[PDB]
């Protein structure tokens, strides 16, 4: 779940 | 395995009710990832209705023990101890999606038998409610009296409401 | 009916676990007999394992309300609220047969749900234990501390022991 | 029959959970006794855990309709609608025995199906809670806000506390 | 009723397992018959497998209390507390039919929970075994050590053997 | 497998009720690790509600037999025999996390059948309670009388309280 | 009642499996009828599959004790102890209808537990088989060896065959 | 697999109730190990409540047949046939841990049906009790009469007591 | 009672499956009516699916024994032993209504256990099939070979067909 | 797999009740081993309570069809068809361990429905009993009449007795 | 009894599903009323869902047999055989209330087992459908083909539609 | 896998009741083997109680479709459709072992609901019985009338009898 | 249910 | 059920 | 069941 | 339950 | 059950 | 249970 | 199941 | 179970 | 769960 | 479980 | 329930 | 199921 989770 | 793939990138999925099994698995993964790299943060994705209090605290205590910062993402629903765990994420790195739901409430339990035994169970759960509420207060910034009141009954919150309450820090959008 | 015959001679039989039905029947009979003759004493024969606390107190309160003196006879076993009712008999007129058994203990109950609800139940049963122990103390002559200690766990007593404790006044022989 | 004997002396016994059957019987008896003598008061002995709201109101409405004044006696336990009925007794003639227990709380119910259907059920039970609370307030003297607060969760009261609250007018002793 | 007819002639039938209900009925009948005529003996016909210890002692204690002599007849089978009751009959008036069966053994019970609770149960039943064995010894003439040994396991006896043991005094023939 | 990975680093996970299966596995792992290196300490992570007494002692006896020092970490909950095992860890190396819970109590069991059989069971469990309490006393420093009293009923302890009691030596923080 | 009418004419109906209840009833009726007139014979109609051995012997012993001669009629089926009772009728007055069925076999039972306990049960039932077989031999005229052999397995007999065997004396026709 | 690893070092684990499956597995393993090296001793670790008599004897007979000496270690509990197997270990090589528990008793079984069938079962189990008791006597050194007496009821023994009795030869400590 | 009224006019109703209870009742009624007037015929109304063979023969044998002629009327359905009984009515006086249904077939049963026991059951039911078929042949006029063939499987017959077969003599109309 | 290892050395394990699955497996293994080497003998280890007759005969027929000689070893218990299979081993190569148990008896079955259907079942099982008994006779040397008599009821035999009977040829010792 | 009162005025109530019991009662009542006065008509009130075909025909055949004319009134619902019975009322005297409902359909049944047995059942129910349809045709005036078609599936009719179809003759109004 | 090994040598095992799953597997294997080599024959080993008719025909139709000749071997039991399949094997290559059992009978089924629906089911199963019987007739050489008669009820046949009937061509011996 | 049944 | 049973 | 039982 | 109910 | 019980 | 209850 | 199946 | 099976 | 277990 | 099992 | 039903 | 499916 990136930007930013990763 | 899709989840094993997420673990390779330091992502742990808590997507089921929390029981001792789930708890031990999450704890092991946390210790494992922390062992591989005590620097890179870890991401705990949450979509759980909650579960055992001692199980959740096992996870919570491990989140705190390890050096890596643990960020939490509420996807779907984060209720009860799941919500507690979400709020436990590294300050500033607690997220939720636009339509996520976060529900906080007081512990559930049972007591059977003699008055003395019922009293033993009563003191325990009441003590647990306090321990949890205090942490929630520290993590959210809300005063204890407020947490105590707001968790008296099932309290469902939207991501916007979770943000305003101090349970999360940011809502992921696009 | 054999029991209806005993009622004709002012004898009520409490020979089953105590539930609201039994309790209402006993209460009605007591009021009935008291209505027919507020002078002649009434005899309550007891052989019960006990039952509902509110049911027993309904019986107890009625025993106290009516003018006739209520004597109690333990035949077989008088446990829990049954024992309480035996002790409640008119002072000087509480009997037991040679091999009767009398057992006193603390209330039994249950609590399910939220900590708040478990606490509600806890306070209630603990309050009931006190109310009961206090009456037992008055009725026996034992100090409250002694009743509280002796009823912590199932306490089985012979008729001789029940007499020494102050639960009964005399053992029927021949 | 022991109860049929009590009926001969204008005493109705509500000593079981309240369901339509119990309710229809009580109502019939009330109308019957009122028919025989619209002057002599009637006594409603209560030892019930409560039951159906519409069943209780059937009894309540009949208590109000008939000319004879209906006195209520709480023997054992008067919970939920039973407590409501106790409070509904003729002002000044509402009694309870020394160890009686009185418990007041909010209505219980259920809703299944579509959101629209759940909403129908919700509005009904919420409306009923208000209708009941308002009557309790009038009968006790407590302001509505107080009744609403005090009935939020199971509220167990001793006879002394029921008296102080305005649920009963006198405690029967000897 | 055939049994009600037997009662008219001072004959009580104990032909079912012994439970509190049966016990209370037998006790009432004994007291009743003794009230009608404290002189005429009473006959207790036994064909029972036994049952509750406290229930049997209720019967036993009543047999001893009343003035009338109670004779016992074993018809069919007299096992456990039933055998005890047979042996309890008036010395010299304890009978059995040619093919009757008499079985004596030790008490049966159960314990669940904490070691402390199991111990409570253990002491009780062991105490009861002694109380029973002592009475058996007195009633039979056998020394306690003999009763203790012979009741260790189910001990089935023919009428002839019951007579030799001292459980009965005479075998009815023709 | 995540656990197999922990085993590679000398960490055994006791995170389920203790039954013969769990016990045999733990025992085998302990012997295995001790075989690979009788010098390197072993870590037993505990999050168990307890279980079979003979199963726990199998684990305990093995912990004592092997040369490697076994450290114990209470994560989540350590109740009954699990708490016993926690206390059994190498003195100075018994840990618990901040919100861990430790509960000590007396053995639970059952007895069915003849008085003699119930007595067999009673003596066994009472003997076991003593054997366990004695070890707990040695491991904690508390006198036996204290252990006996404190384990009479479910005794829940926080990590801070477990430390003060002598069940653990240190609380892991960060 | 149709049966009560038959009793008025000294006819007892054993038309159900034999259990203690049935047995006690039959026994009472036999004693009753014998009391009313120790001269007039009594008729025991049988249509039973059998039942308890001790229950049947209670009936058997009573048939022998009373003075009146008891004739037996097998209507429908007389199996197991029912057949035994049929054969026990007054010699010369044992009947069966044209299509009646008579079945004789050995006792049925069970044993559970320790070898010692199974042995106790074994000796009892084997002793009972002998006692029954001996009486059958006397009543039929068949030598014991023949009874033992013929009852090893379910042995169904027609009325003609029952007559030839000595179980009955005459077949009722018209 | 942890157990497969133990097998590689000639260690068989009997840690579950004994049924035909378990028995066949143990037997196969014993024959297997004996085939690989008829010289190196084999170790049978025991933590079993016992089970089928014929299953245990299958194991026993195999222990005797093979050349390798089989040593036995009681870890946890060794009851019934498990205790028998422990005692069956190579003389001088029968061990138990400090807190191991060893229980010896008589066979358990059941019999249903005809007296003849019950007798068949009775003779079998009684014969088995003897066969077992005789071997126990030889293996322990205790005279048969002593084994017969001591196994009449559940006989629980500590490791110290098992040693004194001759069931084991040495207690493993450190 | 409507049926008791029919009995007053010598009409017995067999309108349920035939079991020992029904059979004993019918038999008693037949004997009763025959006792009151051995001349006036009796009417047995039948609407039964059948039932026990021995029960039916009890009824059949009694129909034959008594002097009064027994006429049978099939109303609704007369199947299996009910049909047999219909056919057993007094020759010339066996009726059926226009839409009555009559079904004849072979006996139904079961056998469990050893080959020897199955054989015992087989011979019995096969013997019963013959006994029944022979009587049917006599009562109908059909040769045995025909009855055997026609009853091999459920054979449903209209009143017209029953008449042609010889099961009934006349169809009631108006 | 331990069993797969035994198969590598031509050993088949029949250690469970015999059903079509077990039977098909054994048969396949026998054909397989016979295919690999029609010379080397095969060993069938037996510890079974028996099972389906057609399943056992499938095994039996295959044992006979293949060239390799099949030796049988009774380990533990060989009952019913298992015993049959033990006896079916190559003459001279049928073994049993010292404490093995061998039980022979007659077939077990059931029949439900019409007399004709029960007869079908009866003839089948009786035919099977004969077919089996005849083979047993040939394999043991005992005359058919003897087999028929000795298998009438459960006949348990020790290894010594099995040897004397001709079921096995040798007892394995050491 | 309210119904017994209706019977006094020649009104029989068929207000439950039709089974043999109901059928026998109705039949008895019909014969009874016809006996008291073969002139006065009888009224059969119908509110039944239907039931057994043979039960209904028993009622039908009796309606036809007796002299009194039987009028039928459909109150509520008259389905299946109940509708058939309504149609069977005396021509010109078949009524229904304004909102009565009448449903006609084909017979319902079942068949299990062998093809031959299923065929037996098939022919029976198909024969019954025809017998019923033919009567319906006569009673309504509708040709058979029409009845067969219209009853193929559940055919619900209003009172107006039942009238037009010929099932009833008049609708009761006021 | 042992069966997969048999498949490698063109052997399919039908050793379970026949259901769609089994049928689809067998069909697939047949098509598979036929694809690999349309010349080499295939062997279908049978030990089945039968099953679904449509499932068996799926197998049958495939046996006929493929070029390779399919030989069948009855091992154990070949009943119902299994026997049908056995008979379906390539003429001259249908075998059975010495003690194999072959049973032929008619189809089994059920019908529930309306007469019309029952008729649908009846016609279907009766049609199937014919289709099957005709093929059996062709395969055996027996005239249809003979097959129809011999399959009316369960017809069990020995291998010798199956051979005489034309179901198999040869019995495998040695 | 009169007029007219009774 | 008369004429004629009774 | 008379003559003769009763 | 008098004085005063009744 | 007399002579003599009663 | 008299003398003296009643 | 050879000679001859296979 | 050798010597001699195998 | 190191520093220090391991 | 060595010294000495193994 | 009068005045007025009845 | 070939020739011809496949």
């Amino acid at each position: 779940f990136s930007p930013x989770a990763p | 395995d899709i989840y094993s793939r997420l673990l390779k990138d330091r992502i742990i999925m808590l997507g089921s009710a929390i029981d001792d099994n789930v708890a031990n698995s999450i704890v092991s993964q946390l210790l494992f990832l922390a062992a591989e790299d005590p620097e890179k943060e870890i991401s705990l994705y949450i979509n759980s209705p909650g579960g055992s209090i001692t199980a959740g605290m096992a996870i919570y205590d491990t989140m705190q023990f390890i050096k890596p910062k643990v960020s939490t993402i509420c996807i779907g629903m984060a209720a009860s101890m799941g919500a507690f765990l979400l709020a436990a994420g590294e300050k500033g790195k607690r997220y939720a999606l636009p339509n996520s739901e976060v529900m906080i409430h007081q512990p559930l339990g049972g007591a059977q038998g003699q008055a003395t035994e019922i009293e033993i169970a009563a003191k325990r759960i009441l003590l647990l409610r306090d321990k949890l509420n205090k942490v929630l207060a520290e993590r959210t910034g809300q005063p204890l009296e407020v947490i105590e009141r707001d968790t008296d009954r099932d309290n469902f919150k939207s991501a916007e409401e979770a943000l305003e309450y101090g349970l999360i820090d940011k809502i992921l959008t696009h």
